[PDB]
């Protein structure tokens, strides 16, 4: 039941520009215990399977740019792109890995102008 | 490159007939990584199916749970997705997906594979 919630459901941003995109759980994904949040950013391009950006909410995986960068923490999380790059217009979801079934959030569609 | 996951299915398939997939991995120790089971489509969205950790343990989404079957092969690096009572709402797109550490990357997220219960 863990329901995972984006916004927007999709923006229309222009190159160069901060963008802001937000990711919901319906409860804590929080390990009291190591006190890190599992939850997992991914980016996905047209007839490209998705590709994992951040996880753990800031940990930016390899190859991934120094432009995006996931925060927040507990149930309300955000992925910025700090400056916007054309390539950048593909679809974002997020994803809990704390408890089983690990849902994906419905996708913020971003179109770069 | 080198890692790479290549799920192989069906494609085309007549309901309440089964579902096998194959996620063949190269590069990693299926022991030192856990691979999930996740399927997406226009309609439905990204969906989570299941998942078999490296020592063993399999979880399975409590929807599809009973018509689920998910099995490895360490020594073949191989996983497997038996789905059962096939719907037309099964029709997806199929992967398998690796988590673990050791590599170039955390995760590896397969081609797809596309299933077209028909």
């Amino acid at each position: 039941d863990v329901v995972m919630t984006q916004t927007p459901s999709s923006l229309a941003m222009s190159v160069g520009q901060k963008v802001t995109m937000s990711c919901k759980s319906s409860q804590s994904l929080l390990n009291i215990s190591n006190q890190k949040n599992y939850l997992a950013w991914y980016q996905q391009k047209p007839g490209q399977s998705p590709k994992l950006l951040v996880y753990f909410a800031s940990t930016r995986e390899s190859g991934v740019p120094d432009r995006f960068i996931g925060s927040g923490s507990g149930t309300d999380f955000t992925l910025t792109i700090s400056s916007v790059q054309a390539e950048d217009q593909a679809d974002y979801f997020c994803q809990q890995h704390y408890r089983a079934p690990r849902t994906f959030g419905g996708g913020t569609k971003l179109e770069i102008k | 490159g080198q890692v790479q996951l290549v799920e192989s299915g069906p494609g085309l398939v007549a309901p309440s007939q089964s579902l096998s997939i194959t996620c063949t991995v190269s590069g990693i120790s299926l022991s030192r990584y856990n691979v999930h089971w996740v399927r997406q489509s226009p309609g439905k969205g990204l969906e989570w199916l299941g998942m078999i950790w490296g020592g063993g343990s399999i979880e399975y989404n409590p929807a599809l749970k009973s018509r689920l079957s998910i099995s490895k092969d360490n020594s073949k690096s191989q996983i497997f997705l038996k789905m059962n009572s096939l719907q037309t709402d099964d029709s997806a797109m199929y992967y398998c997906v690796s988590y673990g550490y050791g590599g170039d990357r955390f995760s590896y997220w397969g081609q797809g594979t596309l299933v077209t219960v028909s």
